[PDB]
């Protein structure tokens, strides 16, 4: 029933959201191709008891008005699309993308999603899919009796057959780039889809039009810096405690007022 | 007052990162070792910023 | 640091005579070609034959 109480409630909720994003970032620190989240807030509206610069008389004005804030509102929890560390695995079916772009994935319903985690397998029919059963949009199929699979610096992928003394090309991995990479809405299983925030994706071969490069045998780890999450957690805890203290003070003054 | 300490922590972490990169990239033929350089920050005077 | 891949030195070794006649050595460039039962073609410079 007191403005200070609602203001402190908004502060508590903001700190709670900050703690939630910190917890989620610390949770999946080992997830391949995971981008951390950062929450940004803003101040709410203002109640103007006296308008600043009001004409207080014929030739004098108020240098500063009287305004009371109404709390804090979290603007958005964006995802920081930095570059993850390239590990090494010495496998044949995982690729790390260095730079920008995404692998297109054909969802079962019919539409397409976009992923950054490169860990590919082969389904029962022989076509290249991601971990989760989803197949790549160009529909690259690995033939049987395949001695080895090689993926060049660009998107071309070839497979060495039993004979023929020469590898045979089987397809190309073109990747799509956006304009507002932080505007893609993220769904589960390391997948993203586009909205009004991000522009129409443009697909290209790796290494051109600002696209990245494909390295075979590597994998892109999450860009979560565990060293600073702890100090952020400390600051969040202290701020939450102080907001709770403000709530308690408001309750105390209300209680000692109503005792009359 | 966490700003100055956090900035110093980040600077020390960067220095350790550079040292680890130099020591790990040993035996690389075409390699030149790196070195980080630091600089203080002040808003006006008597106001440190890490 | 990432490994760029091991490379092999093709410098010819010392030619040593160990008797017998069913053995050949190459003192310069040249690779013996072999074919296995499955029909694949392999290349080797070993001089042991029987």
């Amino acid at each position: 029933m007191i403005s200070s109480l609602w203001i402190a409630k908004t502060g508590l909720d903001a700190q709670q959201t900050n703690m939630d994003v910190i917890a989620n970032n610390l949770a999946n620190v080992s997830t391949n191709g995971f981008k951390r989240q950062r929450a940004v807030f803003e101040d709410l509206l203002y109640q103007t008891i006296r308008q600043p610069g009001a004409q207080s008389s014929e030739q004098t004005t108020l240098p500063s008005g009287l305004q009371i804030g109404t709390g804090v509102r979290p603007v958005a929890t964006e995802r920081l699309h930095s570059q993850g560390n390239l590990s090494q695995t010495n496998n044949s079916k995982d690729v790390a993308i260095k730079g920008q772009g995404f692998f297109q994935v054909m969802l079962p319903d019919g539409t397409s999603a976009y992923t950054r985690d490169g860990s590919f397998q082969v389904d029962q029919n022989g076509q290249l899919v991601t971990a989760g059963g989803f197949q790549v949009q160009p529909a690259i199929t690995i033939p049987a009796n395949a001695l080895s699979i090689t993926i060049g610096r660009d998107g071309v992928v070839s497979v060495t057959q039993q004979g023929q003394a020469a590898p045979v090309q089987v397809g190309q991995l073109n990747l799509t780039t956006f304009m507002n990479d932080t505007g893609l809405e993220s769904i589960g299983e390391n997948l993203y889809i586009e909205t009004q925030s991000s522009g129409a994706p443009n697909e290209s071969t790796p290494g051109l039009n600002g696209a990245g490069l494909l390295y075979q045998g590597y994998v892109e780890t999450s860009n979560v810096n565990v060293a600073e999450e702890l100090v952020n957690m400390i600051q969040v805890q202290r701020a939450y405690e102080i907001n709770s203290k403000a709530v308690s003070t408001t309750d105390q003054m209300l209680q000692k007022l109503t005792q009359l | 007052s966490f700003s100055q300490a956090v900035s110093g922590l980040n600077a020390a972490a960067t220095n350790l990162d550079v040292i680890g990169n130099n020591i790990a990239n040993s035996a690389t033929y075409g390699f030149k070792s790196g070195t980080a350089s630091f600089a203080d920050m002040f808003a006006g005077s008597k106001v440190g910023l890490g | 640091v990432k490994v760029a891949g091991i490379t092999q030195d093709f410098t010819d070794g010392t030619t040593t005579n160990t008797g017998r006649g069913l053995d050949v050595a190459i003192s310069q460039n040249g690779f013996f070609r072999l074919v296995d039962s499955n029909g694949s073609v392999f290349y080797s410079r070993n001089g042991q034959f029987k």
